[PDB]
RNA sequence: AUAUGGAUUCUUCACGGUAACGUAACUGAAUGUGGAGACGUCGGCGCGAGCCCUGGGAGGAGUUAUCUUUUCUUCUUAACAGCUUAUCACCCCGGAAUUGGUUUAUCCGGAGAUGGGGUCUUAUGGCUGGAAGAGGCCAGCACCUUUGCUGGCUCCGGUGCGCUUGUGACGGCCCGUGAAAAUCCACAGGAAGGAAUAGUUUUCAUGCCAGGUCGUACUGAUAACCGCAGCAGGUCUCCAAGGUGAACAGCCUCUAGUUGAUAGAAUAAUGUAGAUAAGGGAAGUCGGCAAAAUAGAUCCGUAACUUCGGGAUAAGGAUUGGCUCUAAGGGUCGGACGAUCAACUUAGAACUGGUACGGACAAGGGGAAUCUGACUGUCUAAUUAAAACAUAGCAUUGCGAUGGUCAGAAAGUGAUGUUGACGCAAU
RNA sequence: UUCAAAUGAGAACUUUGAAGACUGAAGUGGGGAAAGGUUCCACGUCAACAGCAGUUGGACGUGGGUUAGUCGAUCCUAAGA
């Protein structure tokens, strides 16, 4: 039955307010402040969200090392596999038409 | 904050030239369903981290306490 | 599967003012134990010995230290003796009477 | 309020040092004829008006 | 003041209002021959500036406090 | 700022997997492209966290005429880090009508279903490190004392249309489709830079230095703000225990907080506030003003009229406690049936009483018509809430931009207009 | 609202204890945004103020108190200026 408060002046709940109840190794209730949850990267060519590719906020790309922000394949952390697929036969397809 | 797992890592940590502390911690706790063990952790200061080992055989914690360095400052519990 | 338990009190103090008789202490165990229902049912399953100087209780039935505390107290007031006797624990499941 | 510019904050710590009495060896001092402070102020009477 | 002084090591002085940490470090290491740890400034309500200095571990601020006249 | 280790190179700028893709690393200028930032509301469903409820055990407290293996209380684990963990989505194999799969909610499949085997996002959860050395609960000892010492325990479970909150996949709605920018990352591209007695990567690991300035007390209101005041007024928001019950209703209690508002004595009239009445029942009064009556839930039954949606809880009836029982409605587990565990939901039957039972609290009066406005909505802050205003619908009027309507003292000036007759403007 | 003790020249109103009650988690609880500006805390202390009282106080006198690379401001852009 024990209440919490905000840890912050804003008293309001807005989406940069958000709070989650934790239990401390002192046995008491205490608020705890949770930012925003990520969104995963979108493909460029299709929009449905990217495979292999680590979720986070925007600056914290910055932090993470290359392996979680890409794929080993051309396009990697831009277009997915199928749209990287419709690509290549397109371009063969059309190049071929215009020997002939 | 982190954990080792590994004897022959441990003791390049202990030589690592930016480690001057450590801490030997005793634990009596119970096994799953025979009689109580001492439990030893081997905590090494680095700079940005702190390296636990933890072993539960008493016969080789006691090799390992033996063979550290003694220009290292150690803690005993 | 029901290994035994033994729950052993120690009237050693009150004994020795001679306002304790621990023979009937363990008397009074023997007719007021519940066990799995009703009193009397001690099917070669709860047994309290005396010596003279402790008293042992070995169970092979539901019974717990918070129970024999609730009878010992039970017995104390019979017998207006909360004001001196109080019952106290040392160790697991060994317990003391302090005449204080 | 608890947030604060430097400029409010800066008002309000010199109307506090000018509210306290008057020293009493300026009243013996020759041709003397002040008695109290005549600009004290009480938080809870007359406002800053700031 | 002299709470912090024998307990936490710590060096308590008034400043002036126009100095940042940066210059109350450099004044405190040649006023005094010490080394700074740390430094902690404030507003105080009367308008001046109150700072808490901490010496590191090599000093003991008791025998500087007594040094500089005030125990 | 910089060094070492690791990785890489004599095929100079890494390899594995059919693939989805994996990793401790693993050159990339101009320029270009894309992503994140970045987004409405309502509905049910799945999952998580805290709280609530509860079983065993280890302690402390309370009650003890009698009863109660009883009543109350403590048993906790942060940021961060390692491993692992998922609906959705995707990949390979395979080729489907005797159409199958499948959600509470009907959608999906030769543009490749079901099925078998894999890949990925890490919301979230688990284990470990952080970390028991802390915190919590007790016991045995010293003592004006600067105030302490030594001991133990701090464990293992169950449950759900629960409450609050987060989140996921979906569905409904629009002549309404529900910000911007800073900032960070990826890719395309291939300008340059580069090895053999030698170089390069500070997007891999470890190590070194620094992080200024201003705010930070307290009240946040029946006494710290505004109303001339320590004024029954006014003033934005977060956290939310148990019982009764549909319930954030009323009523009682735990944690926490108050016990403040000039008092004493007496009980006349008249008042203010709360109430009850024999018989009659609106005869009172401009007028049923005020008050009374009705009230929850289950079952039965329900007219004229109607834009077919309503009217409707129409109207009008019956039942309701306590106690002891019965019947039906599920999950999981080794393969034809058993064993075991856990939910309040409904229906029915006996017995029982001063015939009482939505027992306090809570809680619709109804019917036959006329005038008027269609409806929801809106205004005279401080005497008027209405039939007044608005509204959808209907109709008329102007205008094709060198224009209509309107603004400005003027202007190399403006609104409609990020507009173009299914539009804008004026009635 | 009541009893007793303590303090004081003086106590229906201050403090402590005991008892009886209320707010009943959309609170008379625990934090804040505006606004106020030292009202916060201790010691001393009662002429005036708290529409009775007062030994008490948001009163009077004297002092003490607000510590940030991570919470905000600072940066960005919105209608607009
Ligand atoms: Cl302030
Ligand atoms: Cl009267
Ligand atoms: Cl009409
Ligand atoms: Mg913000
Ligand atoms: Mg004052
Ligand atoms: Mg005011
Ligand atoms: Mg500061
Ligand atoms: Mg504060
Ligand atoms: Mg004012
Ligand atoms: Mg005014
Ligand atoms: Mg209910
Ligand atoms: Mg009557
Ligand atoms: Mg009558
Ligand atoms: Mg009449
Ligand atoms: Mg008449
Ligand atoms: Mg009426
Ligand atoms: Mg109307
Ligand atoms: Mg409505
Ligand atoms: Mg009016
Ligand atoms: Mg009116
Ligand atoms: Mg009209
Ligand atoms: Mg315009
Ligand atoms: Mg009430
Ligand atoms: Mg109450
Ligand atoms: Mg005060
Ligand atoms: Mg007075
Ligand atoms: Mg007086
Ligand atoms: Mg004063
Ligand atoms: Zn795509």
């Amino acid at each position: 039955a024990q209440r919490v408060t905000f840890r912050r002046r804003n008293p309001y709940n807005t989406r940069s307010n958000k709070i989650k109840v934790v239990k401390t190794p002192g046995g008491i209730l205490r608020a705890q402040h949770v930012k925003k949850l990520a969104t995963r990267p979108k493909c460029g060519d299709c929009g449905s969200a990217l495979q292999g590719i680590s979720t986070l906020r925007p600056r914290q790309y910055a932090t993470v090392s290359k392996t979680h922000k890409t794929v080993s394949r051309a396009y990697g952390g831009s277009r997915c596999a199928n749209c990287v697929k419709e690509r290549i036969i397109r371009a063969f397809l059309i190049e071929e038409q215009k020997i002939v | 904050a982190r954990e080792i797992t590994d004897i022959k890592q441990f003791l390049e940590l202990t030589r690592r030239a930016d480690v001057k502390t450590a801490t030997v911690k005793i634990n009596k706790k119970l096994n799953k369903a025979g009689k109580p063990f001492r439990q030893t952790k081997f905590k090494v200061r680095g700079s940005s981290s702190l390296y636990t080992l933890v072993i539960n055989d008493a016969g080789k914690a006691k090799k390992l306490i033996q063979s550290l360095p003694p220009t290292l400052k150690v803690n005993r519990l | 599967q029901k290994i035994a338990k033994t729950f052993t009190v120690d009237v050693s103090s009150p004994t020795e003012n001679g306002v304790f008789d621990p023979a009937s202490y363990a008397k009074y165990l023997i007719d007021h134990i519940k066990v799995e229902g009703a009193v009397g049912n001690l099917g070669n399953a709860v047994t309290v010995t005396e010596d003279g100087t402790v008293v042992t209780v070995v169970s092979t039935a539901k019974f717990s230290g918070k129970y024999l505390k609730y009878l010992t107290k039970k017995y104390l007031k019979k017998n207006q003796l909360r004001d001196w006797i109080r019952f106290v624990s040392t160790k697991t499941n060994e317990y003391r009477l302090a005449f204080y | 309020a608890s947030h604060k510019t430097f400029r409010i904050k800066r008002f309000l710590a010199k109307k506090q040092k000018q509210n306290r009495p008057i020293p009493q060896w300026i009243q013996m001092k020759t041709g003397n004829k002040i008695m109290y402070n005549s600009k004290r102020r009480h938080w809870r009477r007359t406002k800053l008006g700031l | 003041a002299m709470k912090k002084v024998e307990d936490g090591n710590i060096l308590v002085f008034q400043v002036s209002m126009k100095a940042n940490k940066y210059q109350i470090k450099k004044a405190v290491k040649e006023l005094y021959e010490v080394d700074v740890l740390k430094v902690n400034t404030l507003v105080r309500p009367n308008g001046t500036k109150k700072a808490y200095v901490r010496l590191t571990a090599d000093y003991d601020a008791l025998d500087i406090a007594n040094r500089i006249g005030y125990i």
